[PDB]
């Protein structure tokens, strides 16, 4: 699928593909600006649920930021609608669901607007009456409008013409009514998307504090003594160092969490290899590789690595 | 065929209309388009003209 | 504000609508792909004032290249009206005066403007005609333009309908003659903006290579062959390990100052962490190197403290 | 230069002169997007050619990716063409011949080329007729786009064209056979844009982890010997923090081909000013500084220095 700049001639016929090959290359300009620092798929922004229905088999999605591999923003704050409720009588069930949210892959070369009742998945969905005041001074009008043709899906059905972005995770209770994960991680955009990360995190930080001020208090004002310094001594600053010079980075990015991941993975794993040579006699490199859409298997790795490593 | 020019529409109607306005096909700009020697010189009152061209006169050369 | 996307098909037509939401989608995706550029909020690159007009106590501005936080950019060089004179003549009191840069709010039922004696909420989207030169061809013909509405207001009046970014002070010399303060690091920086901090970055990596060939041509006589331990023979070695790897990456932050300083408190940060542990009896820690809409109390404070703390 | 956004409401015209401009803001909001982080006279993304025409010393391009220091991309899969080189042989000597691409500076009156009416300045539009569907429906039509000049000028012919971007280096070999060295390295937005770059960070990292190992185990034979340390366990206490902290960044910048090399050589210049120190008997504190121009000044003496001090 490529992308034609249209010419903007003088005394000729228009076309709306000249509008829509026109429209589809300042997102594929903003990909190419995006992909130059950070280097993943990206994925959600504060995706929040209803829970009412939850005695009953229904969900009821709220509100969601989300962006695909393609560039492709939806929001439902500005732009597009909520998808639809999806029905869960159809699982039996009782252990893992996995609700994914599913956007139809984009058309080839021919067809893809959801009027016609047959049976074809590729669809944008259309809009009209939709009164709309100019910014004038005038009144409104009925324009058309797109929407994206959004619902929610499985993740164990197969997903061949879809996208797949994952949202949640559901454990039925013992009672047999159902409940959300506590512990569920979506790939991450924004580390304000999901709040346990953010308690164990705040939680990590006092634990590093009052391992650094014991240390402190352990430092009296005569430096002089070698034969105490060369003894009991003769680690201590080889261990100030890495909490000294780690922490104002780490405290500068919990300070306003609205930051890639990448860039925190970047420190964590820089100070679990610098406080791994003090009990160097476990495994040499237990600290896990960031390649992950899949964050249940990278952070509380890395944050029951530190908080043994304190001790 | 012929590759004509003009005639022009006495509205413009390319305003941007936002009470009513409507697309299908007619679209354009400000002019449409519509596919479907010897002789002398400067002398007196009528006949000096070759209707519109004006050569024969200064080949001097070759 | 319900940013809308329209939709070309084969009987869709022509609105102004159509092409002014499209219009604000672009600008809104702007937002989206900055991750540090939303860290700190929204900056100021330029911003030059004449001195002459103040004995008359008049003001007048030159170039203003500011980012709004609404994601609107100013640009007195690519955009062309600059704001008008600030009349001074109501200020009696002579203590500080603070100077912003005022932008009404977008009404959303409202719109342009017409002739200005309509209402009384103030009002952006001021029009223009300018010849303009068509390229890929010959022509010059005229297209109505759009230029924003800046007025230049003090800190303290009725604030109303109308953004704020702050770009200079007056304080008021001894002989009843207004000027301009000399160490007022404007606000919402991008590096570039203010010329004096520059030459004391300049300053700071010149003084540290001072002392670092000080400390290298001690080390010189001990011609590598190292006794098990030593009393100095260890504390020599972090100000070479503290200096060393910080050195050439400080240096390449310098070259070229374009480039947002959220970079730079991260490596002013370490450096100043790698040296409290280095000598302290006192119980003094960093400056937060934070960004905020008041940069004096970030820079200033780790130059004064990297000065002393080298040495 | 100027740059004009039209107003948009219920009166104008249809005219050509609005949708250029709007465009052409759109790419100065892109790129100082991208300059809130890195700065950069742009580089190439991918350059392959084909080595079976060479012994006719033709020369031709199948895929080209790059930009330009205003901010224009290039794509050899959409907005296509590229005529081949005629002769080589011009040239009677090897190591002078090098191939760059270029694209013609702009005419600020004119535009595209439509006639032979060959000036001193040339062109850098066409136009081109392709046939283009995206919509909702079925059918294909023909619409006329915009399409970019590019040929493939050498290095010492002349400048009115732009030039200012290599993308290779041709040298024969004895045999009358023209074929491309591996040490050549163009100005670089990625990494794997060269692919004799990569091969030579894999030594690096495998020839990194072997000497981490070896002192792992010397420090499994010294875990005897954890509170009796000598000159041997504390440079070694001092050499092993050094390469802890650094590997897990470098395994994570080795998977991520597609990032600016910047962040590769800001870690790279921390690695190996830590180990200055413990040769500093054997050198002197020279690195190399960063050039966006030829980086191949750059990263072949720093890759060769690392592989001399850590052995």
């Amino acid at each position: 699928m490529k992308i034609y700049r249209p010419l903007w001639e003088d005394g000729a016929f228009l076309m709306p593909q000249q509008f829509q090959q026109q429209a589809a290359w300042d997102v594929h300009l903003a990909d190419s600006v995006a992909r130059m620092g950070l280097a993943h798929p990206w994925g959600v922004v504060a995706a929040e649920f209803d829970d009412s229905l939850l005695p009953l088999s229904r969900l009821n999605a709220t509100r969601l930021i989300v962006r695909f591999p393609d560039g492709t923003l939806i929001d439902t704050e500005r732009a597009d609608n909520l998808p639809p409720v999806c029905d869960l009588s159809t699982v039996s069930d009782r252990s893992l669901v996995d609700i994914v949210l599913a956007l139809p892959l984009l058309n080839a070369n021919g067809g893809n607007l959801d009027n016609g009742s047959e049976s074809e998945r590729p669809r944008r969905w259309k809009s009209e009456r939709v009164n709309v005041q100019e910014l004038a001074g005038h009144e409104q009008s009925e324009v058309a409008v797109l929407r994206h043709n959004l619902t929610l899906r499985m993740a164990h059905q197969e997903n061949a013409a879809w996208l797949t972005c994952p949202v949640t995770r559901l454990v039925r209770d013992a009672q047999g009514q159902w409940c959300r994960d506590p512990r569920f991680i979506p790939p991450l955009l924004t580390l304000s998307a999901s709040p346990s990360l953010m308690t164990e995190l705040l939680e990590l930080l006092h634990h590093l504090q009052a391992r650094r001020q014991r240390l402190m208090s352990m430092r009296r004002e005569n430096n002089a003594r070698l034969a105490d310094f060369a003894v009991a001594d003769v680690s201590l600053f080889w261990l100030l160092n890495a909490l000294n010079s780690a922490e104002p980075v780490l405290k500068e990015l919990l300070d306003m969490p609205y930051r890639h991941p990448e860039l925190l993975y970047r420190e964590l794993a820089r100070l679990a290899g610098s406080l791994l040579t003090f009990s160097l006699e476990h495994n040499v490199d237990a600290v896990p590789a960031y390649h992950h859409e899949t964050p249940e298997n990278v952070f509380p790795p890395l944050l029951s690595l530190l908080n043994r490593l304190l001790e | 065929h012929d590759r004509r020019r003009i005639p022009l529409k006495t509205p413009l109607t390319m305003r941007v209309h936002h009470p009513v306005s409507l697309k299908s096909r007619p679209v354009m700009g400000d002019h449409a388009t519509d596919v479907n020697s010897l002789l002398p010189d400067a002398r007196l009152s009528c006949r000096p003209a070759a209707g519109s061209p004006q050569l024969g006169r200064t080949a001097v050369m070759r």
